[PDB]
DNA sequence: ATTGTAGCTGGATGTTGAGTCA
DNA sequence: TTGACTCAACATCCTTTGCTACAA
């Protein structure tokens, strides 16, 4: 349930700059509360959104 | 205060929150080996690479069954692979240190502080990628990405090999200093990724490492590259090794590579207990587009093997918690060594002359429950039933203790005609498992179906699913819901849905 | 006011890091 | 340079349907 500027960045790290993970995922998630929950729950649906708009 | 940097241990809310960061930053690091593996297989890349390999050197990339002797086609293989590895050091001009621990394991102090500065990042698109490699420049991780380009265009099945590092959620402390002492000569004394080629003739994965260790092997007990030495392991505490095919297949093939997987490894994985299982197993699938191969199965058998042969750990620690063994000491008093076994090993205790403990394979340990702790599981007691231990009890008292065996399904009395079911003392029927609604019924858990049930006038029973145990002094029963009848489910959910009429 | 309710679980067992020792 | 200790501070598991005093 993100946003679409979150989701570029996410993308981008993801695949060609991994280096840049630690302070993103720390950012991202002290804003997403829910990530939490939805990462221990359903961690496939996480992942093919990651696989997704390319 | 002093007393807590002495501890050195962190909050449990601390504790909670490693666990679910390890997690994530797991995810992403498992996305990008899946989405580095698609750039590897880039066809305009490929068309470049294939002409760096000469016409004597893909024969041998691709030998001559041998009928007589096998080996001597494996044999050609490795040389093939060896000359690889050797124009590949030809092609690399330029090698570039990594900026900023490249993908080794990061500390916990290093990942709060990394929010802290905003640093510049060079962007890098999948044709950078493609450029760098064609051209020859980068870091070792682009390096070895490159070669398994570049056999995969000679159409060897060659995988990418991930070592991913996540931060340790195992480690507890609130001080994570590291030594600075020859810290990057340590760091990259091994290989993140590396290569694995499919040897048709002997039927197993080779390993290669054309551009860290420079080696090629074939690992039945020990690899050259799995990480030795306090100091080498705190940048890199080998845990979830990942292979990726052509094929976009992912397999986790730590097996391989540690030596002890079931004692040491498990410990430090997410993997080391049973939500974690699943978790990790939804991961991997989620990557895993592919269908099994005949591969797969050999692959797995030679992994079958090395867990077999990994045997009993020399060391006491390592034997907490093991998912095979168990120390006689550490048989839980609620358990019996089953009728006819004993020991299968014993360890010689470091420190003491002669000190010796007996090992207990876990699949002879037997676990048992009381009267009370079988009902809550749905299970009453056969007729005759010996118990096969008596332990003390809470304000004292003797409980005795059955297994599986003298324990028998607990069915429950159909409800009547008129939907009546029959209920305990206090009036409600007890349901801790499916097996305990009754044939001709059915459960519906909602905040309101009492309320529901009573408007309606109907033949009903509360349900006590479980117990919530809470401050006082006093234990409570949890009414999560309702009994009624199957012919009255949709009446009731009808009046459950309208509930603000009533 | 003779009912409604505020206030009064732990105890055995496992995990963690520091430190000391042989 | 190793791992088995002990120490102490927590964490987690197993419990599996009250009792007394007093304000209104």
């Amino acid at each position: 349930g993100l946003t679409v500027e979150d989701l570029l960045s996410l993308r981008q790290v993801v695949s060609g700059n991994p280096e840049a993970l630690a302070p993103l995922l720390e950012n991202i998630s002290a804003r997403y509360p829910q990530l939490r929950e939805h990462i221990m729950a359903n961690p496939e649906v996480f992942v093919s959104m990651l696989l997704e708009a390319v | 205060d002093a007393r807590r940097t002495s501890r050195n241990v962190c909050s449990n809310e601390e504790r909670k929150r490693r666990k679910y960061f390890h997690m994530l930053y797991l995810v992403c690091l498992m996305v990008h080996g899946f989405i580095r593996n698609e750039w590897i297989n880039s066809k305009r890349l490929s068309r470049k690479l294939s002409n760096l390999v000469p016409e004597k050197v893909f024969e041998l990339l691709h030998p001559q069954k041998d009928e007589e002797l096998p080996l001597r086609s494996t044999r050609k293989l490795l040389d093939g692979l060896k000359k690889c590895m050797e124009l590949w050091q030809k092609h690399w001009k330029i090698t570039k240190k990594y900026d900023n621990e490249g993908l080794y394991m990061r500390t916990w102090k290093e990942i709060e502080m990394s929010a802290n500065n905003k640093r510049k990042f060079k962007t890098l698109k999948r044709s950078d990628f493609l450029r760098a490699v064609s051209k020859g420049h980068g870091d070792p991780d682009i390096s070895v990405q490159g070669f398994v380009a570049m056999l995969r265009a000679c159409n060897v099945n060659a995988r990418l090999i991930m070592s991913c590092q996540p931060p340790d959620f195992t480690n507890m402390k609130i001080d994570t200093s590291l030594n600075g002492n020859n810290a990057y000569k340590d760091m990259v004394k091994y290989p993140i990724f590396w290569c694995e080629v499919w040897d048709k003739f002997s039927k197993k994965w080779i390993t290669v490492d054309p551009v860290n260790l420079k080696t090629i092997e074939q690992v039945r007990l020990h690899s050259k590259l799995a990480p030795k030495g306090v100091a080498c392991c705190e940048r890199n505490m080998l845990r979830y090794v990942i292979a990726y095919d052509r094929k976009y297949g992912c397999r986790d093939v730590t097996r391989r590579y540690a030596q002890w997987m079931n004692s040491k490894v498990r410990k430090r994985r997410i993997t080391k207990d049973d939500f974690g299982e699943k978790w990790f197993r939804k991961v991997i699938t989620a990557l895993h587009h592919r269908k099994r191969t005949k591969i797969d199965d050999y692959e797995d058998q030679y992994f079958f093997q090395r867990d077999e042969s990994e045997g009993i750990p020399d060391s006491v620690q390592d034997l907490k918690n093991h998912p095979y063994y168990v120390l006689e000491q550490d048989i839980k008093q609620t358990q019996i060594v089953k009728p006819g076994c004993k020991e299968c090993g014993y360890l010689k205790v470091h420190g003491k002359v002669g000190k010796v403990l007996k090992v207990y394979a876990k699949r002879d340990i037997a676990d048992l429950k009381s009267a009370r702790q079988w009902y809550m599981n749905g299970r009453i007691l056969k007729t005759g039933s010996r118990c096969k231990k008596v332990i003390k009890r809470t304000v004292e008292e003797d409980e005795r203790l059955y297994s599986f065996e003298d324990t028998e399904l607990y069915i429950p009395p159909l409800a009547s005609a008129s939907g009546e079911i029959t209920k305990n003392t206090f009036g409600n029927i007890e349901v801790f498992a499916p097996t305990m609604i009754p044939g001709n019924c059915c459960l519906v858990e909602n905040p309101v179906a009492i309320k529901a049930a009573r408007f309606l006038g109907v033949e009903f029973a509360p349900a006590v699913t479980s117990f919530k145990f809470e401050r006082g002094s006093t234990v409570k029963p949890v009414l999560s819901g309702i009994v009624v009848a199957k012919w009255l489910r949709e009446a009731i959910e009808t009046a459950i849905d309208g509930i603000e009429f009533i």
